[PDB]
């Protein structure tokens, strides 16, 4: 049982941590977007209308 | 290697599986930039809205 | 199954608990537990079981209407307070045999001397059984007595679970 | 194995042929019935659903 | 859906040319890698449906039910792999090929936009199933179960086969999509009395409505460990699913002939619920247990409101897990003990400490503990069925008073009191199998954090 | 931070301290006690993220959707217009349900902030808040899970025909 | 008759005592345990958990909330209802009779 626990958490602490960090990296460093207005004649992306980089990198990633 | 090969097919399903979801989507433009909702000017240098 | 003689003792050891159980008192106890004991020996002598066994029978009557609802009861008896307290705490010995081999390590006297225990159990195993198989009537048992050991080194028949259960106090 | 698949595929391929041959001859023979009987294939006038009235079920 | 067909069709030629020990390595992993881009499924938009072609489409109703389908599939094969060990292993291999073909028919069945391909997906289900239960079933009974599942979803699904062939004729189609725009009102009388009926009755034994559910526990007991999760955590759920989607077309009708359903239903569960009380097989009394569950969906799916709408989605995702969980844990005592006897093994908490917080955590969301999604769908479908009508909640507030009581029944029996004294091969709790339970909980629980992901289309 | 027109707050009135003791106030000594050791590091470290933010300044946009035609003017059956027409339904019935939350924000921040006098104090929210349920109602009430553009034009044309017929009686 | 005797259960532990319940092999039995933990744990949950927490704005649940103030805002400020019981404009109905 205690073997089990160490590994459960080993795991899920490897990439966790790297997540952990890399949010908090990307909260300090990048930020989240403004509010704007839609500048006249402009078109954004698809994926300009999120204001988060995590969301807007899934949305132009994947979406 | 021939020990490690087979853990090439399943991520190439996955590959070719994307892949043919993007053609199935050329088979289906017909209200590409033509519906009353997201109908628009081409931008300057832009061939198609979406693809 | 009891005899006539087991009954009237029950009796007597319940209803003095009873009794005990309204008291509370000692000193008022021990006067009403010996009034109690000059009944039972009013008639100690009665010779004529048919009318011992009707002073049994009204006795038991009258311990029914005079039992206390909520008796005393030792805290580890049967419907006690702390009775079955310590089960969860209780673990069979088998299950030292399954202890990775870094649990031993910790504790190589006492693994040392377990295994004597075993060793022990295997080489008497098949004189316990030859015992008691030519100690059984042929019909099986008739009770469930279990007879001693009869030669020097030799272990009285079906002894481990006896011998190696939890202790009370197990932890 | 080669000739399996080689076999399965050149049937395969005259059997594909006639199967939209003859679904293009079943359209082509609608069309023109429909075409010489206009008759019983009336352009009805649709209307719009403001126009049209349908009842309403609660659903509570 | 192209992008989750082919890997899954893939996981047939990596079983088959692995190495002779690496079936169960190779197999779990690469499925876990496509349980992984499932997620992908959750670009759902609030308007519209995630139309991928003129075949498939996904929409906040199949997600959820196509990411429990693709994750129960490595969490079936780490089930399967000890009580499988002593087979030969072309047979090991064409264990997990059934397995893998169940997925690929469930992925489908779930995104059809046509609904005779819906059909024979849906059919196309019990080949396999019924496979793995009459081969690797353990019992002798495994063939009398094979036929009373086999027979109770056909006489079911033949009327529907007709009544949807009619609908096309009518109508002109059969996706769905179309099918939203082009509905017309059902108008009484005895004709569409027999349309409704056919319509509604093969995913009514799926469910099961009580009354229908007798092959249940017949399949289950007889079941191997993974043939009890996919039937408890998906099998089930076609017929939910198939109800919500074809209810759509039987408007107004359902007003009043969902009310003998109800009936059953609202019923049902108060009797599959204290049957569950003195119930002596381990594995029958989670499979009643199901039926008191799946007998809300039924009643939040035919009373037809938002919230219960979403209350059914919930329930079905929740009840997936739990269920496929207790079937786990079932399993685990029955790989040491070789008995569904519930009386059997019991104080087993004594003797594995962290396997009884399994039960623990499985016994709580099963008896709807807040803030489980599990409590989150049945208090939605309360909720809704108390609008309905008052009266109901007399019925909710009585089984949720039984539900506690033979959840926690179950967990005192086989964890608590004394251990039996004779059995003595009670061996810790291997890795796969802690492993096993916590990727049931760990997720289920997760959910509780972002619940609008299963909540459906009416979110 | 919000806009104030849409979550409207009164102006506060705090009042001046106005002690009748000798004893210390423990509140004032802890407050200066948690702006010192609590609030000052929290706003360097605040400040400190907002200049890496300004470094790097992007945009988003919120979404504007063209009006189509409505349900009301899709001729029966024709998919194609009834598509168009029904995703706007959806759209504004997703925003007449945070409207509904708005309102119904407002309504409960005024009955915590105006304390025991909140039944007085609170009726034109209250008054607010029954109107924009009267409507939501009227729209949206009853139309069950399956419900579409074409059930909720049904609903309204079954009240207008009875609001046209009360009136004809009147 | 002519058939094999029951065989007698196997405890996995007793030739390998480190057994993680995978395979009675122990290489295959480490390498099994390995990509459960990894590909189950340490990519599905925690990356997935991650995935679905930033997904963008599932189901327009942020815009409706920013258009509802901008439809609100606009409204009040110039004497509207802040939302109608009719749905659709009456000017485009036709009532029958
Ligand atoms: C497990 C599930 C995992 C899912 C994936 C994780 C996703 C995720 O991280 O989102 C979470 C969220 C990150 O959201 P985000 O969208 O990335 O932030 C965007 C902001 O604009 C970012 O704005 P920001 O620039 O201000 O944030 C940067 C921030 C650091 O922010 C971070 O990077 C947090 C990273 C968290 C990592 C994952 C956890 O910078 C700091 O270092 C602040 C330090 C202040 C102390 C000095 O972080 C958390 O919520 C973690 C906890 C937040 C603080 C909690 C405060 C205590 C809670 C009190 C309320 C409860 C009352 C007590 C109840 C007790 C019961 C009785
Ligand atoms: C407190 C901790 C902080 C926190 O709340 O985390 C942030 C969020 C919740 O907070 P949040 O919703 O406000 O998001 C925070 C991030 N921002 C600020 C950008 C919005 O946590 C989660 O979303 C966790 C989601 C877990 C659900 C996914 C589990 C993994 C699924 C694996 C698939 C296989 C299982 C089977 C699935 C069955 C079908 C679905
Ligand atoms: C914890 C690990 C998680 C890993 C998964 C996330 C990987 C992506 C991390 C964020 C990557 C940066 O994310 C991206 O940053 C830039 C801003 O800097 C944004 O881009 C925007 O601003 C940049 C300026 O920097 C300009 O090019 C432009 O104005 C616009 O494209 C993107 O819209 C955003 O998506
Ligand atoms: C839950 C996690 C899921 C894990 C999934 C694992 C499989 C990964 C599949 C990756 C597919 C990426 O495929 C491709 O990637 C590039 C960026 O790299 C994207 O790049 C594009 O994004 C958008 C698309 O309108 C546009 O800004 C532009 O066309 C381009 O930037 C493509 O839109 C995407 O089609
Ligand atoms: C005309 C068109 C024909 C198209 C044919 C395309 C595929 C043709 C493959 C020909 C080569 C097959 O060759 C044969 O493959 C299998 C696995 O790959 C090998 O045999 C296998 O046995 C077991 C699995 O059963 C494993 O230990 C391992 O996978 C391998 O040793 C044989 O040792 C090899 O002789
Ligand atoms: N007697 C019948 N009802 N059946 C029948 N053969 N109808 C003839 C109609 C038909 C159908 C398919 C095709 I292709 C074509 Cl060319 C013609």
């Amino acid at each position: 049982d205690k073997r089990f626990l160490k590994l459960l958490r080993f795991y899920i602490l490897l990439t966790g941590i790297p997540v952990a960090i890399g949010i908090t990296l990307i909260n300090v460093f990048i930020g989240e977007a403004e509010l704007a207005e839609i500048p006249e004649g402009y078109v954004p992306e698809h994926w300009e209308y999120f204001k988060h980089p995590i969301s807007r990198w899934i949305a132009r990633t994947f979406f | 290697v021939r020990d490690h090969w087979v853990h090439v097919l399943v991520p190439m399903g996955f590959v070719f599986g994307y892949y043919l979801d993007r053609k199935n989507d050329e088979k289906l433009t017909a209200f590409r930039n033509k519906s009353l909702l997201y109908k628009r000017e081409l931008k300057p240098n832009e061939e198609v809205t979406w693809k | 199954y009891l005899t006539h003689q087991q009954k009237v003792l029950r009796l007597y050891k319940r209803a003095l608990r009873h009794l005990e159980s309204w008291c509370i008192h000692r000193d008022k106890y021990r006067y009403f537990a010996c009034l109690l004991r000059a009944r039972f020996d009013e008639h100690k002598n009665e010779k004529d079981m048919v009318k011992a066994t009707q002073l049994l029978r009204e006795a038991e009557e009258e311990f029914w209407h005079g039992q206390h609802p909520q008796p005393y009861i030792f805290p580890e008896s049967p419907g006690g307070t702390s009775y079955e307290r310590y089960e969860c705490y209780k673990v069979p010995e088998w299950c030292l045999d399954d202890w990775h081999p870094s649990e031993k390590a910790m504790y190589p006297d006492y693994f040392a001397k377990r295994e004597q225990w075993k060793k022990l159990r295997r080489e008497s195993w098949e004189r316990e059984v030859k015992q008691l198989q030519e100690e059984t009537p042929v019909g099986g048992p008739r009770t469930e007595a279990l007879p001693p050991a009869r030669k020097q080194g030799d272990l009285p028949p079906l002894w481990w679970h006896i011998v190696t259960r939890p202790r009370e106090r197990p932890m | 194995q080669l000739l399996y698949i080689t076999s399965f595929v050149f049937v395969g391929y005259y059997l594909l042929k006639r199967q939209d041959y003859m679904y293009a001859v079943r359209d082509h023979d609608m069309f023109s019935y429909i075409k010489s009987h206009p008759e019983d294939f009336p352009e009805k006038d649709k209307k719009t659903y403001g126009e049209v009235f349908e009842e309403f079920h609660p659903v509570r | 859906m192209l992008k989750y067909i082919i890997p899954t069709i893939m996981l047939m030629p990596l079983t088959w040319l692995s190495k002779n020990n690496m079936i169960w390595v190779n197999s779990t992993a690469h499925s876990l890698l496509i349980s992984f881009t499932s997620l992908l499924l959750m670009n759902q938009f609030g308007d519209n449906s995630l139309n991928f072609s003129l075949l498939f489409f996904s929409d906040s109703l199949s997600t959820p039910l196509l990411i429990l389908t693709m994750w129960l599939l490595p969490l079936m094969l780490m089930a399967s792999q000890h009580h499988l060990s002593k087979e030969n292993l072309t047979r090991k291999k064409l264990f997990i090929t059934m397995l893998i073909s169940l997925q690929l028919f469930l992925i489908m069945t779930f995104t059809a936009m046509e609904l005779i391909l819906f059909y024979i997906l849906f059919e196309a289900t019990l080949v396999p199933t019924l496979i793995i239960i009459t081969r690797w079933g353990n019992q002798t009974e495994r063939l009398n179960a094979g036929l009373y599942f086999l027979f109770y979803t056909l006489a079911g699904s033949l009327p529907l086969l007709v009544a949807l062939i009619y609908i096309q004729n009518t109508v002109g189609s059969l996706n769905f999509l179309m099918l939203q725009y082009w509905v017309q009102p059902v108008h009484n009388s005895w004709s569409n009395v027999f349309m409704w009926l056919a319509c509604m009755m093969a995913f009514m034994v799926k469910m099961p409505l009580y009354g229908l559910h007798l092959w249940l526990p017949k399949a289950h007991v007889e079941a191997p460990i993974a043939g009890s999760m996919v039937l408890a955590a998906v099998l089930l759920k076609l017929g939910g699913y198939g109800m919500l989607r074809i209810t759509l077309i039987l408007n107004p009708m359902t007003d009043f002939m969902a009310y003998p359903f109800i009936m059953l239903s609202l019923w049902g569960m108060i009797m599959t619920s204290s049957i569950c009380l003195r119930q002596t097989d381990l594995k029958s009394l989670i499979a009643y247990s199901s039926v008191s569950h799946m007998a809300l969906v039924i009643v939040a799916i035919l009373i037809q409101t938002p919230w219960s709408y979403m209350g059914a989605t919930a329930l079905m995702i929740a009840h997936g897990l739990t269920s496929s969980m207790l079937f786990c844990l079932a399993n685990s005592n029955y790989e040491r003990i070789h008995s569904r006897t519930m009386i059997l093994a019991r104080g087993l908490q004594t003797l594995l400490p962290l396997m009884a917080t399994w039960w623990l955590l499985a016994s709580l969301t099963n008896l709807a503990l807040p803030p489980t999604i599990n409590l989150i769908g049945e208090l939605f479908v309360v909720m809704s069925t108390f609008s309905w009508s008052n009266i109901t909640i007399i019925l909710m507030g009585v089984n949720m008073v039984i539900t506690a009581l033979y959840s926690l029944y179950m967990l005192i029996m086989t964890q608590r009191g004394k251990y039996t004294y004779h059995i003595n091969n009670i061996s810790p709790s291997f890795t796969r199998e802690n492993a096993l339970m916590s990727l049931h909980i760990l997720p289920l629980l997760l959910l509780t954090l972002n619940p609008k992901i299963i909540l459906g289309p009416l979110y | 931070s919000w806009d104030k027109d849409v979550y409207p707050e009164p102006p506060r009135r705090t009042p001046a301290p106005s002690p009748q003791t000798s004893l210390p106030n423990p509140i004032t000594y802890l407050t200066k006690a948690f702006d010192l050791l609590v609030d000052r590091p929290v706003t360097l470290v605040r400040e400190f993220i907002e200049r890496q933010h300004a470094k790097n300044k992007y945009y988003y946009y919120h979404r504007e959707f063209r009006r189509v035609p409505d349900i009301t003017e899709c001729q029966e059956k024709d998919v194609l217009c009834m598509f168009e027409a029904e995703m706007q339904w959806r759209r504004d019935y997703k925003v007449d349900q945070e409207i509904v939350n708005i309102i119904q924000e407002r309504l409960k921040a005024c009955q915590q902030r105006e304390g025991e006098s909140h039944r007085q104090n609170c009726a034109k929210e209250l008054e607010q808040f029954t109107q924009v349920v009267k409507a939501y109602q009227d729209r949206y009430h009853d139309l069950g899970a399956h419900y579409s553009a074409r059930k909720c034009l049904a609903k309204q044309k079954q009240r207008m025909l009875a609001e046209r017929k009360a009136a004809k009686e009147a | 008759w002519q058939e094999d005797p029951e065989p007698e259960d196997e405890n996995l532990y007793e030739k390998n005592p480190d057994s993680h319940g995978y395979d009675k092999d122990p290489a295959v039995d480490i390498w099994n345990m390995r990509v459960v933990f990894f590909f189950g744990f340490s990519i599905v949950l925690v990356l997935g958990s991650t995935f679905v927490a930033y997904l963008p704005d599932y189901r327009m649940q942020e815009w409706a909330r920013r258009e509802a103030e901008r439809l609100v805002k606009y409204r009040e400020a110039h004497g509207l209802p802040i939302m109608e019981s009719n749905c659709f404009d009456p000017s485009k109905i036709q009532l029958p009779e």
